[PDB]
Order: C-alpha cells, then sequence, then structure tokens
C-alpha cells in the first residue's frame, strides 16, 4: 500500500515540473520508489503478505512489482531519444501515460479480488493504445491498436461473465477464500466452458500459437517506452492470472490442458523457427518473446511445483532480456532510421561496447547457465519430462532454434563487414550504455541468490 | 582430423569397460597433440601464413627445432614404444582387441591406427621433407626464445611424461598379462 | 587486349592521389603528444638503478616482480581460502568430506594404535 | 639491408634434377619455358634433402655414444655394488 | 615483415622477367610492352602473371589480367594493391 | 616506420 | 561486359594448370605437365573455324570439371583462401575520424590538420567533378561502369574520394 | 569416360558447364548489352550519393524497401484462398498438432494405466 | 620489421642459421633416442610379453581331467 | 583367434558358446574338490579400497603392491618384484581360464563322441 | 587437510586476471605476460595436490 500512493504522487510530479526538469524529476522518483518496492520481496513463509483488506502480496507477486517499479526508469531514459523535439505538454502527457501505467500494474499484482484484479488487468489497456498509436512511428500503428485491444477484450470479456458467475455460486472470489474454500470441478459440459472462459482471457495476453497476431503487430510499431513495458510486464499480466485462477479449475485442468499446452508446445518450436527467417530486427524479439512466453504456458498447465517455479523464473528473466533487446533495437534503429535487419551490419567495429551489450543480451536470451533464463527453462523441462518423456524432444528442439536466432542477430548486425554508405552512426551516448547496464546488471547479480525469483512454491 | 580420430579411439576404451585407461589417454593426447598444432602454427607464421602442404617442403633443414618436435611428436602420436603415446595407445590396442566386443569394431582401431600412422608420414613427407616449393622470398625464422621455450616445455613432457604418469598412479585396471604374441 | 589509354591516364591520377593519401597517414615524431599522468614513486626507484643494466640489477627487479606478484596472487587467496573452509565451510558438517586413507594389513592407527593383522601366508608364487 | 637479390648467373637447369624432364621434354620436341625459375629449390643448400628414414633417425648418431656410457656406467655400478 | 618499396618491387619483377627464356636478357625494359616490344603473344601473358602471382603470394583478378601487360604498369597494380610506400 | 591506425572513438 | 572467345580460353588455361599444380605438387612433375598443357593448348592454334573453336572449348571445360582437384588449391588472399577478408575486423572507414573527441584529435594534431586539408580538396572539387561528369555522360546515363578520367588540369578524376581514401589492406 | 555433373537445387550447374553460355548468338548478344548498361547507371548515381561531401544520411535502397514489403505486408493483399493453400495450410497447421496429440495422449494413458496398478517404479521419484 | 633483425630476410637462398638454434635440435633428438630404447633395454619384457602363451593342444587330459570316449 | 574361425565359419557345436562356460558339471571329471581358496578375507579386502574388476582371485598380490607403493613414495621405480608377483598371479588366473575353456571344449568333443557312437551303434 | 585448500586456490587464483582486465588498469604490453605468470603459477600451485594424491590417494 505504501508503494501506490507515491506512484500516484508522481502524477503531479511530472505534470507540474519545470520545462527541462520533467524528466530529471520523474527519473529520480521512479528510482527512489524502487526502494519501497524492493521491500516487497521481503516476505514471510508460506503465508502470503496481506497488509490490507484490498491489497496483498506473496512470493509470486513480489518479483513482478519490483520489476515494474524498476522498469519505469528504463522507459524514461529510453524515451529520451525521440521525445526531445515534441512540445512540453505532449512530453508531460507521455510521462502521464507511463506513470498511469505503473499505477495499474502496481495494483493488479496486489489485488486480492478476482474482479478487482480483472478491472485493473484490462484497465492497463487504456494507457497502452495511447502510447502505441499517438506516439508510434510507422503507418500501421493505427492497425496496431485495433489488433491489440480487440484481441484482448474478445477473451477478457467472457472472463468477466465467468467471474460474476463464480461470485453468485460460491459467494466470493478473494484469492485466499477460493484457495481455502476450494471445490473440485466436475466434468459437466457447463464446467468445460467455464474453464475455457477462465483460461482464454489470460491466453490471449500470453501469445499462443494462433492467438499471437498482435505480438508482431504491436511490439514492432510501438514506441520504445511502450515496447519494453508491453513485452516485459504486460505479457506477464496473464502469467499472474493463470497462476492464481488455476486454484479453482481442478481437476478439469489436467484433462482440458491437452488442446492448449500442446498448441504452445508445437507453436513454440514454430515461433522460434520464425525468428530464423526474419527481415525486421524488432520482429525477432517479438517472435522470440512468443516462443519464450509460450514455454511457461506448458509449465502452468502441468500445475507441477517445479513447473511453477520455472515459470516464474523465466517470467521475470524473459521480461528483463526482452526489454533489453528492444533497447538495442532502438539504438540501431535510431542511428540508421530503419528496422531492416540486413541494413546495418558490422556495427561492432564502430561501437565495441554496444556489441558487448548485444553479446550479453543475445547470450542471456540463449539461456546459458547459470542465468535466470536457464534455471527457469530447466525447471520447466524437468517438470515436463515427469509429465511425459517425449516432452524433451520438442521443448529441447526449441533450444536448438533458440541458440540459432539469438546468435543470428548478433552475427549479421555486429559481426561481419560494415556497410560503407551508412555515414550516420556516432559514438554511443552514456544514456543507452547506462540503459543497457541497468538492464544487464540486475539480471546477472540476481543469479547468485535467485530465491526471490522462483516463487511461492519455492 | 587426427584429434577426432584420437577421440574416437579413447572413448572406445571406456566403451569396453576402460574408463581409467581413457583418462590415461586424456593426458598423453593433450601433451603431443598440442605440439603438432603448435608446430604447424609456428611454420604457418614463418611461411608467410601459408597453410597448404603443396607449398611446404624443404623445411626439414630450415627449421630444425620444429622438425625435431614434430617427428617425435608424431612418433608419440603413432605409438613409438616407451614414449608418451605408446603407454596409452598401444596399451589400449592390447586391451580392446582382447575382450568381448563387437566383431569388426576392433578393426577400425586397427585400421585407423594404420591410417593414424599414414597421415603422420604424409605430414612429415610433404611439409618438411621434399623440395622447398614455397614462395621464393624466404622470411622463415624460429629463433625467437618464446617459441623455443614453449615447444621445449611440452617437449620434455612429450618425451618423458609417459613414464612419470604410468608408474606413480595406483593400479586401477586389470593388467593384461597373458595374451598371444601376434 | 589491354587498357585503353584513358583508363590508365585516370589510374595514375588515382595513383598519385593515393600516393598523397597514405603519405599523410604517418605520424610526426611528436604525435602522439602523450598527455601528462600522475606517476607513482614505485617506478621512479626502479629506473633509478635500472640504467646500469648489469645482470644482478635486473634479476632482483624480476625477483621482486615474482614475489610481489606471488603475495597478491598466491598469498592473499590462500589467506581467505583457508579462512573460508576451515572456519566457514568445515564449520558446516558434510560440506568437506574426505576419503579415509586405505589401511593395509600391517599399518598402525595414530589414535587407536592397534595394528591390523598381517594377511596370512602367501601361496609362495615365484617365477 | 637494401635487399640485394642474388644474380641470375649462378642459377641454371644443369646439375639440378630439372634436366631430367628437359631432354625427355626435348624428346617430345619442345623446351621448358620456366626451366631456371624452380632451380633455386633444387640448388644450393636446399638440395640433398635427407631421406624419410634419414629424418627419422635424426639424433640417432649421438644415441650410440649415449647408450654406451649409460649402460657401461650402470654395469660398473652393479658390478661394484 | 618489412615492406617492399617501389624500387624493391620493380627489382623483384626485374628478376623474374629476366629469368624468362622467351625474352632476351639484354632487351628487357621497364616500359617494354610485352607482346609487341618483346615479341610475345596473348598466350604468353597468362603464364607471366602466375609466375608473377607466385613470388608475391596474392592473385591479381582475371578481369585485370588481360590488361596487365607492361612491366612498369605491372608494378603499378601491385603497389596499388599493397599500398607499400618506400 | 609506423603508420597511424584508425579506430572508433573509445573516449566516450 | 563480355567474356569473348579470347579471354575464355585465357581464363580456362589459368584454372587448368593451377589445378595441375594442385595435382602434381612437386615442381618437376608440375613443369612437365604444364608444358604439355601448354603444348596441347596451341597444337590447334590455327583453328580459324569458330564453330570448331567453340567445340574445342567443350572438351576443355567438362573434363576440367572432372579433372579439377576435389580439394582445389587457393592462395590465402584470393577467393576461397584461408585469409580472405581476414582483416576486415580492423578496417574502419575513414569517416569515423571526425567523430573523435577534442582530446582524441588533439592526440594526433598533425594528421587531423592534414585530414582537414584532405577534406578541403573533396569539398571544392566535388562540384567540378560532378559537372565534368554530367557534360561527358552519354544520354540515358553511362553505358559502362568505367569512370572517365580527369579531362583538364586541376580537377581530380571524377568520383575519387572513396577509391583514394580506401582503408589500407593491412590496417591494424 | 565421365558421364556428367547433373545439377540439383543445391548443386547448381556452373556457367562453365552451361551450354547456352557457349551458344552465343546475335539476338542474345544485344540482350546482354543492357545488363551492364542497367548496372552502369545503378553504379553511377549510387556512387554519386556515396561520395557526396554533404551526404549525411542513409542511401535508401528501393529494392531493399520493396523486399521488406513483399516479405512482411504484401502477402495477404495478394493472397488467394486457392485449394492448394488449403491443403498446405491444413497439412502444416492442425496436422502436426493432431499428430502430437496421438503421440502424447497414447503415452499419457499408457503411463496412467501402468501406474494405477503400480508397474512403473517410483521408489525415489518424489521430485515431480 | 625493424632493420637489424638477428636474421636478415634473404631472397631465394638457404636461410642463415645460428649455432644455438641447432644445439637444442639434436639435444632432444638424442635424448628421445636415448629414452625410447634405453628403457627398451631396461624392461624389454613390456614389448615382448612376460608369459608365453601355450596352444591348447599340448595340455594332457590329466590336468583337464577329461576322460576319453572309452567309458 | 582360432576358436572364432571354427565357431563362425565351421560348426559352432565344437566351440563353447561364449556366454555359458562352464556347462558340463565341474565336479564330474574333477575329483578331490578342494575348491579354490582365498588367502585374503573380505574385511581387509574392503578396507583396502579395491574396484570390483580388480577384486579377482589375485587380490593378495594387489594389496601388498599398494602397500609398498604407498610406503616407497615417491620412489616409483621401486616395488617391481611385488608388481612382478601381481601379473604372475593374473597370468596364473589366465592360464586356468584357458584350462577351463579347453576343458569345456574337450568335453564338447567327448560329448559328441559319446552320442554318435551310442546313436548309430545299431 | 591441505588438499581442500590448494586445489580450490588453483581455481580462484585463475580468475584475478579477468577481474583486473575489467579494471582496465593494465596498460597492454604487460598484460599477456601477466596472464602467463598467473597460469604458470596456477600450474605450480596445482602440483602439490597432485604429488599429494599418489602419496595416499585421498579424494574429497
Ligand atoms: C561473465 C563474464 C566475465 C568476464 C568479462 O567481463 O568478459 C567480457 C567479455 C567481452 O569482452 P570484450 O569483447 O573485450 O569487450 C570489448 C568492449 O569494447 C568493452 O570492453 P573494453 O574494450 O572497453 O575494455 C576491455 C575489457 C575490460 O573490461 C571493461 O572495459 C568493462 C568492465 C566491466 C565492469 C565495469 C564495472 C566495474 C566496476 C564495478 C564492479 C567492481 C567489482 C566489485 C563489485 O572489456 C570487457 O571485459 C567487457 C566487459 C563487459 C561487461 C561484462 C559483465 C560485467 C559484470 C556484469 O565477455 C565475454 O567474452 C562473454 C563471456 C560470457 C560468459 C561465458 C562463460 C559463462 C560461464 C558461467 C558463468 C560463471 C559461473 C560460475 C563459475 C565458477 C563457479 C565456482
Ligand atoms: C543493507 C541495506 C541497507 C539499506 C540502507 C538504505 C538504502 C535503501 C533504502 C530503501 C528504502 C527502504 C525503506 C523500507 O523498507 O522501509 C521504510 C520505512 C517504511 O515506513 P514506516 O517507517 O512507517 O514502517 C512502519 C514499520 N515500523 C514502525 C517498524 C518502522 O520508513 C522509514 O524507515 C522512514
Ligand atoms: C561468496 C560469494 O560469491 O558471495 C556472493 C554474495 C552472497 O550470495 P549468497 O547467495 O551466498 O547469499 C548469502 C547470504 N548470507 C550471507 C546472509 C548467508 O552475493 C550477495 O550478497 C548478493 C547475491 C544476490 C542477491 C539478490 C540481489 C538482487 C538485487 C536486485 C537489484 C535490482 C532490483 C530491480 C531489478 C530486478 C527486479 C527483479
Ligand atoms: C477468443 C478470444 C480472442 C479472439 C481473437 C480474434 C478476434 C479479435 C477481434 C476481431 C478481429 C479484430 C482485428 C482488428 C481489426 C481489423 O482487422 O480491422 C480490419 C478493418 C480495418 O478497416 P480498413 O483499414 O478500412 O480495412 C477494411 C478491410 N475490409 O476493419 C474491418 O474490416 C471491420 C472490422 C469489424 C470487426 C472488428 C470489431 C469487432 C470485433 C468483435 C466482432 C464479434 C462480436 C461478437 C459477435
Ligand atoms: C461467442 C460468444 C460465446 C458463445 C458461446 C456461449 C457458451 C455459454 C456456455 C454456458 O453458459 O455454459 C453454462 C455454464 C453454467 O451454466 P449454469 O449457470 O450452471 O446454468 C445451468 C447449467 N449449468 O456457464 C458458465 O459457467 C458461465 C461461465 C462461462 C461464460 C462464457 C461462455 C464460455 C466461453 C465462451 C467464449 C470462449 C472464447
Ligand atoms: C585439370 C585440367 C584439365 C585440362 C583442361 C584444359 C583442356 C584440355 C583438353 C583440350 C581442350 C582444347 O582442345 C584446348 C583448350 O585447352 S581450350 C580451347 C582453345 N581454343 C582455341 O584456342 C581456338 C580459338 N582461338 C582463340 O581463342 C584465340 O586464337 C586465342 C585467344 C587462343 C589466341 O591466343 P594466342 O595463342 O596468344
Ligand atoms: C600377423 C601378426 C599380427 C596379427 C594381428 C591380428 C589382429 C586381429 C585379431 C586376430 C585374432 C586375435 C584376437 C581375437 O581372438
Amino acid at each position: 500500500l505504501k508503494i501506490i500512493i507515491p506512484t500516484t504522487m508522481l502524477l503531479p510530479m511530472t505534470w507540474m515540473s519545470k520545462h527541462n526538469m520533467i524528466w530529471i524529476n520523474a527519473t529520480v522518483h521512479s528510482l527512489l520508489i524502487s526502494l519501497i518496492s524492493l521491500s516487497l520481496l521481503n516476505q514471510l513463509g508460506e503465508n502470503s503478505l496481506n497488509f490490507s483488506l484490498t491489497f496483498f502480496s506473496d512470493s509470486l507477486s513480489a518479483p513482478l512489482l519490483v520489476l515494474t517499479t524498476w522498469l519505469l526508469p528504463l522507459m524514461l531514459m529510453a524515451s529520451q531519444s525521440h521525445l526531445s523535439k515534441e512540445t512540453t505538454t505532449r512530453k508531460k502527457l507521455y510521462i502521464t501515460m507511463l506513470i498511469l501505467l505503473q499505477l495499474f500494474l502496481i495494483m493488479t499484482f496486489t489485488a486480492t479480488e478476482l474482479i478487482l484484479f480483472y478491472i485493473l488487468f484490462e484497465a492497463t489497456l487504456v494507457p497502452t493504445l495511447i502510447i502505441i498509436t499517438r506516439w508510434g512511428n510507422q503507418t500501421e500503428r493505427l492497425n496496431a491498436g485495433l489488433y491489440f485491444l480487440f484481441y484482448t477484450l474478445a477473451g477478457s470479456l467472457p472472463l468477466l461473465v465467468a467471474l460474476v458467475y463464480i461470485q453468485n455460486t460460491t459467494g466470493s472470489l478473494n484469492f485466499l477464500i477460493i484457495h481455502y474454500w476450494s471445490h473440485p470441478l466436475s466434468n459437466s459440459w457447463s464446467n468445460i466452458f467455464m474453464w475455457l472462459a477462465c483460461i482464454m482471457a489470460f491466453m490471449v495476453k500470453m501469445p499462443l500459437y494462433g492467438l499471437h497476431l498482435w505480438l508482431p503487430k504491436a511490439h514492432v510499431e510501438a514506441p520504445i517506452a511502450g515496447s519494453m513495458v508491453l513485452a516485459a510486464v504486460l505479457l506477464k499480466l496473464g502469467g499472474y492470472g493463470m497462476m492464481r485462477i488455476t486454484t479453482i479449475l481442478n481437476p478439469l485442468t489436467n484433462y482440458m490442458a491437452y488442446p492448449f499446452l500442446m498448441l504452445s508446445m508445437w507453436g513454440m518450436i514454430m515461433t522460434s523457427s520464425i525468428c530464423l527467417r526474419q527481415t525486421d530486427l524488432k520482429s525477432l524479439i517479438a517472435y522470440s518473446s512468443v516462443s519464450h512466453m509460450a514455454l511457461v504456458i506448458v509449465a502452468i498447465m502441468i500445475q507441477t511445483p517445479w513447473s511453477f517455479m520455472g515459470a516464474t523464473a523465466l517470467m521475470i528473466a524473459h521480461g528483463l532480456t526482452s526489454s533489453m533487446l528492444f533497447c538495442l533495437a532502438n539504438t540501431n534503429y535510431e542511428r540508421v532510421h530503419s528496422r531492416t535487419m540486413i541494413l546495418a551490419r558490422g556495427l561492432q567495429t564502430l561501437l565495441p561496447l554496444m556489441a558487448t551489450w548485444w553479446l550479453m543480451a543475445s547470450l542471456t536470451n540463449l539461456a546459458l547457465p547459470p542465468s535466470i533464463n536457464l534455471i527457469g527453462e530447466l525447471f520447466i523441462i524437468t517438470a515436463s519430462f515427469s509429465w511425459s518423456n517425449i516432452t524433451i524432444i520438442l521443448m529441447g528442439m526449441n533450444m536448438m532454434i533458440t541458440a540459432l536466432y539469438s546468435l543470428y542477430m548478433l552475427i549479421t548486425t555486429q559481426r561481419g563487414k560494415y556497410t560503407h554508405h551508412i555515414n550516420n552512426i556516432k559514438a554511443s551516448f552514456t544514456r543507452e550504455n547506462a540503459l543497457m547496464a541497468l538492464h544487464i546488471l540486475p539480471l546477472l547479480l540476481l543469479t547468485l541468490n535467485p530465491k526471490m525469483i522462483l516463487g511461492p512454491l519455492y | 582430423f587426427s584429434t577426432s580420430s584420437q577421440l574416437g579411439l579413447m572413448m572406445v576404451t571406456i566403451g569396453i569397460n576402460q574408463p581409467h585407461l581413457a583418462f590415461l589417454h586424456i593426458c598423453m593426447h593433450a601433451f603431443f597433440k598440442a605440439m603438432l598444432f603448435m608446430c604447424s602454427g609456428s611454420i604457418i607464421h614463418s611461411l608467410n601464413d601459408e597453410q597448404d602442404i603443396r607449398k611446404m617442403g624443404g623445411l626439414y633443414k630450415a627449421m630444425p627445432f620444429t622438425t625435431t618436435a614434430l617427428i617425435i611428436g608424431s612418433l608419440a602420436l603413432t605409438g613409438m614404444p616407451y614414449l608418451t603415446g605408446f603407454y596409452s595407445k598401444d596399451l589400449i590396442i592390447e586391451a580392446v582387441n582382447m575382450s568381448y566386443t563387437n566383431a569388426w569394431a576392433l578393426l577400425m582401431t586397427l585400421i585407423a591406427t594404420s591410417l593414424t600412422a599414414a597421415y603422420s608420414t604424409r605430414i612429415i613427407f610433404f611439409a618438411f621433407l621434399g623440395k622447398p616449393r614455397f614462395p621464393p622470398l624466404v622470411l622463415i625464422n624460429e629463433n625467437n626464445p618464446l617459441l623455443i621455450n614453449s615447444i621445449k616445455r611440452l617437449l620434455i613432457g612429450s618425451i618423458f611424461a609417459g613414464f612419470i604418469i604410468s608408474n606413480n598412479i595406483p593400479p586401477m585396471t586389470v593388467p593384461n598379462t597373458t595374451m598371444p604374441l601376434y | 587486349s589491354g587498357y585503353t589509354p584513358d583508363e590508365k591516364l585516370r589510374l595514375q591520377q588515382l595513383r598519385e592521389l593515393r600516393r598523397r593519401w597514405l603519405k599523410d597517414q604517418e605520424l610526426s615524431p611528436r604525435e602522439p603528444v602523450l598527455p601528462p599522468r600522475r606517476v607513482w614513486p614505485m617506478e621512479q626507484f626502479w629506473n633509478k638503478f635500472l640504467q646500469d643494466g648489469a645482470p644482478w640489477k635486473n634479476v632482483i627487479y624480476k625477483t621482486y616482480r615474482h614475489s610481489i606478484f606471488a603475495v597478491t596472487h598466491v598469498l592473499i587467496p590462500v589467506w581467505i581460502i583457508h579462512y573460508y573452509l576451515k572456519y566457514h565451510v568445515t564449520a558446516k558438517p558434510y560440506t568437506v568430506v574426505e576419503r579415509k586413507p586405505r589401511i593395509f594389513p600391517g599399518d598402525t592407527i595414530l589414535e587407536t594404535g592397534e595394528v591390523i593383522p598381517l594377511m596370512k601366508e602367501f601361496p609362495d608364487q615365484h617365477h | 639491408s637494401k635487399m640485394e637479390l642474388p644474380d641470375y648467373k649462378q642459377w641454371k637447369i644443369e646439375g639440378t634434377p630439372l634436366e631430367t624432364v628437359q631432354e625427355k621434354l626435348a624428346a617430345r620436341g619442345l623446351r621448358d619455358p620456366w626451366g631456371r625459375n624452380e632451380a633455386w629449390r633444387y640448388s644450393g643448400g636446399f638440395a640433398n634433402n635427407v631421406s624419410f628414414v634419414g629424418a627419422l633417425l635424426k639424433g640417432f648418431k649421438w644415441g650410440f655414444a649415449a647408450f654406451v656410457v649409460a649402460v657401461g656406467a650402470e654395469y660398473y655400478l652393479e658390478s661394484q655394488n | 615483415a618489412p615492406p617492399l618499396t617501389l624500387e624493391a618491387i620493380k627489382d623483384r619483377v626485374l628478376y623474374v622477367l629476366k629469368l624468362y627464356d622467351k625474352i632476351d636478357p639484354e632487351k628487357l625494359s621497364v616500359n617494354s610492352h610485352f607482346m609487341k616490344d618483346l615479341g610475345l603473344d596473348s598466350l604468353d601473358q597468362v603464364e607471366i602473371i602466375m609466375a608473377m602471382e607466385d613470388e608475391f603470394g596474392f592473385e591479381i583478378p582475371d578481369i585485370d589480367a588481360e590488361k596487365l601487360m607492361c612491366p612498369q604498369e605491372i608494378v603499378d597494380y601491385i603497389a596499388d594493391k599493397k599500398d607499400v610506400y618506400e | 616506420k609506423r603508420l597511424f591506425i584508425i579506430k572508433p572513438s573509445g573516449f566516450y | 561486359a563480355y567474356l569473348t572467345h579470347q579471354q575464355k580460353v585465357l581464363r580456362l588455361y589459368k584454372r587448368a594448370l593451377r589445378h595441375l599444380e594442385s595435382w602434381c605438387v612437386h615442381r618437376d612433375k608440375y613443369r612437365y605437365f604444364a608444358c604439355l598443357m601448354r603444348a596441347r593448348f596451341d597444337e590447334h592454334k590455327n583453328e580459324k573455324d569458330m564453330v570448331k573453336a567453340t567445340q574445342l572449348l567443350r572438351q576443355a571445360e567438362e573434363e576440367f570439371w572432372y579433372g579439377q582437384h576435389p580439394q582445389p588449391y587457393i592462395f590465402p588472399e584470393s577467393p576461397g583462401g584461408t585469409s580472405y577478408e581476414r582483416y576486415e575486423c580492423y578496417k574502419v572507414p575513414e569517416w569515423c575520424l571526425d567523430d573523435w573527441h577534442p582530446s582524441e584529435k588533439a592526440m594526433y594534431p598533425d594528421y587531423f590538420a592534414k585530414r582537414e586539408q584532405w577534406k578541403r580538396l573533396r569539398r571544392e572539387s566535388w562540384e567540378r567533378e560532378v559537372k565534368q561528369l554530367q557534360e561527358e555522360t552519354p544520354p540515358g546515363g553511362p553505358r559502362t561502369e568505367a569512370l572517365p578520367p580527369a579531362r583538364k588540369e586541376g580537377d581530380l578524376p571524377p568520383l575519387w574520394w572513396h577509391i583514394v581514401t580506401r582503408p589500407r589492406e593491412r590496417p591494424m | 569416360s565421365f558421364p556428367k555433373y547433373k545439377p540439383s537445387r543445391l548443386a547448381t550447374l556452373p556457367a562453365t558447364l552451361d551450354p547456352a553460355e557457349y551458344d552465343i548468338s546475335p539476338e542474345t548478344r544485344k540482350a546482354q548489352a543492357e545488363r551492364l548498361a542497367i548496372r552502369s547507371r545503378l553504379k553511377r548515381e549510387y556512387l554519386l550519393q556515396y561520395n557526396d561531401p554533404n551526404r549525411l544520411g542513409v542511401i535508401e535502397d528501393p529494392a531493399l524497401i520493396r523486399w521488406t514489403y513483399a516479405r512482411s505486408a504484401n502477402i495477404y493483399p495478394n493472397f488467394r484462398p486457392t485449394p492448394k493453400t488449403s491443403l498446405l495450410g491444413a497439412l502444416f497447421g492442425i496436422g502436426p498438432l493432431f499428430f502430437w496429440y496421438y503421440v502424447f495422449k497414447t503415452d499419457r494413458d499408457k503411463k496412467e494405466k501402468l501406474i494405477q496398478e503400480g508397474k512403473l517404479d517410483q521408489t525415489f521419484n518424489i521430485s515431480y | 620489421a625493424g632493420g637489424g633483425v638477428h636474421i636478415e630476410p634473404r631472397y631465394r637462398q638457404f636461410p642463415q642459421l645460428t649455432r644455438s638454434q641447432l644445439i637444442q635440435a639434436e639435444f632432444f633428438s638424442a635424448t628421445m633416442w636415448f629414452w625410447i630404447l634405453w628403457r627398451f633395454w631396461h624392461d624389454s619384457d613390456a614389448v615382448l610379453g612376460h608369459f608365453p602363451y601355450p596352444d591348447p593342444s599340448q595340455w594332457t587330459d590329466e590336468e583337464l581331467g577329461i576322460l576319453p570316449d572309452d567309458e | 583367434g582360432a576358436h572364432l574361425a571354427r565357431r563362425y565359419l565351421g560348426d559352432a557345436s565344437k566351440e563353447p558358446d561364449p556366454l555359458r562356460m562352464p556347462t558340463f558339471p565341474p565336479d564330474y571329471g574333477f575329483p578331490e574338490r578342494k575348491e579354490r581358496e582365498m588367502v585374503a578375507t573380505q574385511q581387509e579386502m574392503n578396507d583396502a579400497q579395491l574396484m570390483l574388476q580388480q577384486r579377482d582371485y589375485c587380490a593378495h598380490y594387489l594389496i601388498q603392491l599398494l602397500k609398498c607403493k604407498r610406503d616407497s613414495f615417491p620412489n616409483f621405480l621401486a616395488c617391481k618384484h611385488e608388481q612382478h608377483d601381481w601379473d604372475y598371479c593374473e597370468h596364473l588366473d589366465y592360464v586356468k581360464r584357458m584350462k577351463e575353456f579347453e576343458r569345456e571344449r574337450r568335453l564338447l568333443q567327448r560329448k559328441k563322441r559319446r552320442e554318435q557312437r551310442e546313436a548309430e551303434m545299431a | 587437510n591441505p588438499f581442500a585448500s590448494l586445489t580450490l586456490t588453483t581455481l580462484i587464483i585463475l580468475t584475478i586476471p579477468i577481474m583486473m582486465s575489467n579494471s582496465n588498469i593494465y596498460k597492454t604490453n604487460l598484460y599477456p605476460n601477466y596472464v602467463k605468470t598467473t597460469v604458470s603459477y596456477a600450474f605450480t600451485l596445482s602440483l602439490v595436490p597432485l604429488l599429494m594424491f599418489m602419496h595416499t590417494g585421498q579424494e574429497m
């Protein structure tokens, strides 16, 4: 509760501050609020941290909020490349949307009511389409808003009807109450559609093979600030939802999981294989995000202790790195004014440090040990292998492709021979290099003691 | 390719219940195979970064230090008795052929050893023996002490290690004592 | 059949223009004009006696080099390494586990003192 | 140095094995154009290369004396022991 | 490796061309055109350049091979390719 | 005789 | 533009005996089969009939593809060599120089002063060389990739900066 | 003697072995004239923009931009629901999904069948 | 690189060698020839076989204890 | 060796099946069955850490070899006669292993000799 | 007792050159020689565990 009021308190901060201090004042208070948020991984044992009637926290939420509260400074300096020429009021309103976005994500994770979660869950949309469409760069950013929002509501709205139905039947949907007052789900045909309605809403904000057309249609054209926040935390909103909603969807989950986890299983190889054949750099991370995001779909579906820990570990780790590759996308895109992969090549001979950030980014996304990507992915494999022995040949074959496209972007952009006619790349400012540093260091130095990241089942 | 051929040979041993003998080969092979690659790296640098045996030749007398290292390095690679290679490779051959194993599977390690010595002669004949087919302008030189000490450090290793690992280690494999002569 | 005159007259134009290009790629004796740096006194008395250059002068230079490298690379590690095991790692049981030395018939134990009886008479196998 | 090149006069196909093809080639009816270009690889100290077995027994000559002193010294040590 | 000056490279090409039996070791000249002045033909140029590509280690392209038929212009191309300046 | 070598600006 | 009947055999000879060198290895062996390759090449010099000459191309290439070394020999600096584009790691374009910080260009002042003068030559000769180009282009652009030389004195040959300021083959 | 070198998709036929390369003729003689003439103009204005002193930007390649559109956005505007696309879509779509359904379900019921009377051994299988 | 190298770059001749360069060459060649065949004299048994292998025909049925086809 | 040639190229009944020796009763044909004894006991045989393949009938000639080798450290050139005793026992293990194979072979030959003589005797 | 400390140091003392490299204090030139000495000293440090091994055979 002590996080929300200062987060709202940044709303007058940016809107009033002097013409040139708006970003300085916003950057610091976003950095200071990481203090009080950092006291949220501070956690008791199996019992969740319930500090208010309407707000509560646990070891599953705790990594999430500290990610978002940390995240906002990243989009703050990220936007300080192309918002300089805009007017003051537009610049102030950009912070308004980002700060309004924080106020939502910081509150969905703390919500102790299913509807209150859902109200804020889909409330985060309104700040987004403002970011994607108003401050977007390309032409089809207009089609981006329609694809993003309509996909979300088409699944979210049946969830709302499902939630009120549960409200009338059992009486309440408080996350603790449903856990303690659990009831097995009968195999009645009606329960099948209720199960499908409960899950489908989080599936669409969990790019599934087929329900993912808005992934390349939103991330690519979104502004840099909107790109990472939509890929680092927004995709995780469903991840928090499914980890919570599955408490009332058993035993119907196990029999009904086959149509869904398998579609994620086969598509996660397909979507990774998509990255092997791409022409747009920002489309790589978008499709790579789909494959990585679809990996935890299997983990939550098995409802295995190891799978849930691996899901949470990959959830935060993927968000941190996917945001990073979007920053590296921005710097190259800004210098060359194009998103084509094959245009800017041999950049390492010009920007050696930027190549190192590219090296660390693609290598962490490669998920080597001991990085949080690997331990999250490895726990999923072990849980999946216990569920079925054939699972290794599929999800292992993803790691086949996962290493390929991760190095493919590194080789074709940084390595090789520079293209001669590009006379635009200057030396990198201290901004992006610090932005990359603020992305890479928390991931690496979390590796020593990642038990804040595994989750409540740890 | 000789490295990979060596790797196939040593993991055949752990194949037929010879783990420790595979580890015995892990030390000998790391000794002289580094010499063979380092020696080739030395002559590459001297021969104006040329690395095709068709243009080597005649370096037997021009670079004697690398000549001595490769010959005794290759002899260990071929299994010169009482050298680093023999204590592992020929002991391995004495072990694998006399065991319950797959029928032909004993013949690669027999035939490959014949080929193992075969390319060793070819690399000695083409690169060092023969006539000096290299470009007319000679810039070759190996008198830098950094090379001479680097090769020499494993050189006494590639000559004297074989004994100093064979005797000291505790016996951990059944010794092959009685076998036919052939 | 060969160059058609025009291309040649051009190539030598490019040649002399290329002549001047890397005839400007060298460095004057003063460049690089090294900016000043603060200097430690350690190298000052190293060179105060190095100019002689006779054998034992540079030997003790290398002798300190070996020892000064040793203390900061082989002493300060084992200082904290031995602190780490003997007082933190070994303080936690089952962290450092040891092979008990293989006792052979006829050996004696320091604490017990009892000798393990020698194995009985060998079958007297001689070659 | 100023890179003084060896003169051509000291280099001819005669003496080097390059003649062996030449009169065989002259039997066909022509003459080798670059006869003197490869003569350097066959003349001078570059010639009389050791045989393959000769390369193998490099240093074996000193192996004679080294064996005699080593065995003899140990023979004396055992005899006097 | 020390670089080869214009005098050195012109001296290096001087040796190989002089060694050629088809030419005569007293008429050789730095500007002497191959096929006319030394009385060569088009199917003598090819063996000249490989004998030039040999002692230098690199390959002049075929597209630049047919026009590479003057000893002074021989060294001009090589000096351009290695940018070796005295 | 040594020549000036071009490098990317490493000061920043 | 054209690989006419002249060069085709000239290139064919070049790849032929280079493969032979890759085959014979030894110099004495190579020389015998090289002159035979040469003697067999010009034994049919007088072949005025072009149809047979093109036919003689057919038995030159198909067995060359059969007779080429399965491991063809290539020198390091040429296509397929072990050192092709090996030093591109060090070749940085000349335009990166002006981005150097005041401290970085004060590091080497004489070169930058000379580099500025080099930049001057490009600046007030560009408009002259493009104008010189335009008045000598044939209609519909150029019919050949070859560039015209410097017509009159003073003006540099057209389009000269990058081909002159090209990074050295051995930059380090 | 030697039969031939038969080309394939990955083993293409070289220009040296190409018969039509050695079948030069007047009508294809002028046809190869504009090949370089088109290339010559494309090398001219590119170099003009390449070596312009005031050129501070990226020389956009219209071919590159065309390639990006063709491979990213143009597929649906020129898509047609012809029968062939349906079999290709079905075979590469729900095909493998149902194939893995047969494989995964069969093992899952087989594994569940085995454990329910205890043939599968879980003496130390606790970390599920 | 710099003029005055310990060996000068000559053209198409036999390169100059220093005496010291040669000394280690036959030093290791002699010691290797010492090593590989001095230990041969030491325990020649190793490349000879310590125990002869008798063929399985000469052993009589006494030790094998195998009676003939008589009873 | 020769056994492989006769077993594969020729009839395999004259050659023992390599996974089954001994098949004929060892007691039959071997009187005074004072079975192969042990000089060492499993207590010190365990206390002296010996790998199972090394845990053969020559166990007494490894343990004392490990003893003198440890006590003569680092003089690896000593303890050769004790090593000489070791492979001698392993040699003796190998000859008696040959004796077992040939004893089975001779029984196989005799087993055929007993049956056909009893078969076509009528 | 010594076995645990010596072998562990052979790992730890192998990583200081990496951290010094990140410190950028090395003024080139001396760095390759500095790396060689650490590896060489790591080797000499790695001996005394090995000579320990043949004496008794303890493995921890």
